[PDB]
């Protein structure tokens, strides 16, 4: 609306790897998320699909498409809520405290839904799970929403 | 800058304003480097000094003064936290060439031709990228310790 | 499956393959326009909602057939959840065509013994089964009718249960009309008290 | 305490101590709501993973970002003033203090 936030275009500049002010389709997700945007991969795919896009074949963008398409994905950020984070791992895991075995986590990232990557997976987990196998998803989840 | 790095400022510009007065002329800078061991100091290398502002030397003028000359000054305590994340297992000194590639490979500030000149009078272990802690000591407080 | 053995045979015509259940209860459902209803020619048949007369309904059928009847010829219709119920009464939807509904359904699938909730519906087969079936007899001794599926010999059995269980005497019930085939229970259950206890 | 939310009556149910008691079509009511939290699911959780999956990876591209800086600028700063004869002040004077 701008509050016109200018700074959503002087982001795209920073992405945008030809200096030609277009970021192409397959950007446009990571940049999202960039923007402070979560949409999931299935979403930011069917949108696509949806206006007959297609991220199979060269893609080229503008800063017109990419703008709506962004406020379209800034509707959905009531999605986030944190009690169903912190639950959903503490219905993962016996005992009354928040820690869930190292490779538990580690392969349903990676395999469950949408694929992490394991390099992902070791990024994320890299600092918060130390040499117990025990990772505490009270801090863990708070340093992933610190972001 | 941070109020303990002015405040260390404050203690300098107090002992080379040996008048006490609030402003540091040339007889202060020259009685202060008569102090120090300077007994053949110039009044051209004083004059050099003052030449460096626009009026008289007050705590003002000589903190805007040191302002415009470290614009990327960086305190020891962010430096060591940059080298931590550089080496984030902890304790060893990181690599040579690790440094040359991600000086030049990420800013044009890490370019080669000034890596050459940062190994010049940062030694070998400095320059390398091994050891760590010497430089950062060095880049707050200059020369040889 | 895994349980089902002791019948085996006759499992077919008690429970369902535990992927027909699943597939069946596991399936699309739209509540809000999914409904029983009225009819004229057929007592009530199934459909879906088209539009709101503001009181009065307009439905599809399912032969295709479009019906605009009162709100109140209109009947919700139950989660896929409840396809087979052993038990109708636990079903959400105690309606009348519900109860109607799955008689029938259990039955176009050869199963005869449904409860309605003491009740213990029983639908004449008009041909055999191996229900009868000597093996079945063990298998429904000693097992609480949530043990297993909807079967006369868990009435009756669970009499005798309940009989030296609470020490009081017990009673069984027959009944419907002329061509229900009672007798043909009634044997059967008599059969039944001879064989376990004799 | 599950019951507290839903725009539900709070009447036609009842609770005791192995179950609760429902009136008609409840749990039909239930499931329903069920249904559609489905199609949606995992969905909404596996999304923000993804996301901030990716978060983390500008900072690595990107963590570095800074500390860089902190370092460029740093060094410009002593070569410029390591000639400075205030600053060689300070500096033979830096050690008299405390």
């Amino acid at each position: 609306s701008k509050a016109a936030a200018d700074d959503f275009k002087e982001a795209f500049l920073l992405f945008d790897r030809t200096g030609d002010a277009k970021i192409t389709a397959s950007q446009v997700g990571d940049i999202a998320r960039a923007l402070g945007q979560n949409p999931t991969n299935a979403e930011i795919n069917k949108i696509l699909g949806n206006p007959s896009k297609e991220e199979m074949n060269a893609a080229a963008i503008t800063f017109e498409e990419f703008l709506p398409m962004l406020q379209a994905a800034a509707n959905n950020k009531d999605q986030g809520t944190f009690e169903d984070f912190v639950e959903g791992l503490r219905v993962f895991d016996k005992e009354g405290n928040g820690t869930v075995m190292g490779a538990e986590l580690r392969h349903v990232l990676a395999t469950l839904g949408e694929k992490m990557t394991e390099e992902e997976v070791e990024e994320l987990m890299k600092g918060q799970e130390d040499s117990n196998g025990c990772i505490n998803y009270e801090a863990f989840v708070k340093h992933i929403m610190s972001v | 800058f941070d109020e303990t790095e002015i405040e260390d400022f404050k203690e300098a510009f107090t002992v080379i304003d040996q008048n006490a007065d609030g402003i540091i002329d040339k007889d202060d800078l020259r009685e202060t480097f008569a102090a120090m061991g300077r007994l053949n100091v110039k009044n051209e290398e004083l004059d050099a000094m003052i030449k460096e502002a626009s009026g008289p030397i007050n705590f003002t003028v000589f903190l805007t003064m040191f302002g415009e000359k470290l614009k990327g000054a960086d305190p020891e305590d962010v430096i060591m936290g940059a080298f931590k994340v550089l080496d984030p297992d902890g304790k060893g000194s990181i690599k040579k060439s690790f440094l040359e590639e991600l000086l030049t490979t990420g800013g044009g500030r890490f370019t080669p031709e000034e890596i050459k000149n940062m190994w010049a009078a940062f030694p070998p272990d400095v320059a390398g990228n091994v050891d760590y802690k010497n430089i950062c000591y060095v880049i707050t407080h200059g020369e040889d310790a | 499956d895994a349980e089902m053995a002791a019948f085996g045979e006759a499992a077919p015509y008690l429970r369902k393959s535990e992927k027909e259940r699943i597939e069946a209860q596991n399936k699309p459902f739209d509540a809000k326009s999914s409904v029983f209803v009225v009819h004229p020619k057929q007592s009530f048949v199934k459909g879906t909602i088209q539009s709101k007369e503001g009181g009065k309904v307009t439905v599809k059928t399912e032969g295709g057939e479009t019906l605009t009847v009162k709100e109140d010829q209109v009947f919700s219709m139950n989660p896929p959840k409840y396809d087979k119920i052993e038990d109708m009464a636990m079903m959400t939807h105690l309606h009348e065509p519900a109860v109607l509904y799955n008689l029938k359904e259990r039955y176009a699938a050869w199963m005869i013994y449904t409860y309605s909730g003491l009740f213990c519906v029983t639908v004449n087969p008009y041909k055999w089964l191996p229900v009868y079936n000597p093996k079945v007899v063990l298998a429904y001794r000693g097992k609480k009718r949530q043990e297993a599926p909807p079967h006369i010999f868990s009435i009756s059995d669970n009499a005798y249960q309940f009989m030296l269980t609470d020490r009081e005497n017990q009673s069984i019930l027959i009944t419907g009309e002329s061509g229900a085939g009672k007798t043909v229970n009634t044997k059967r259950v008599i059969q039944y008290f001879a064989t376990i206890a004799a | 305490k599950l019951l507290g939310g839903g725009d539900v009556d709070h009447t036609q149910y009842a609770f005791g101590h192995t179950k609760v008691f429902f009136k008609a079509g409840l749990l039909g009511l239930l499931e329903e709501m069920r249904d559609d939290k489905l199609a949606e699911i995992i969905t909404a959780t596996q999304a923000r993973c993804r996301g901030f999956l990716m978060r983390v990876e500008y900072r690595a591209m990107v963590e570095r970002r800074e500390s860089i800086f902190c370092i460029q600028y740093n060094v410009r700063s002593f070569m410029n003033v390591k000639h400075w004869p205030w600053m060689k002040l300070f500096f033979k004077i830096k050690p008299l203090l405390k």
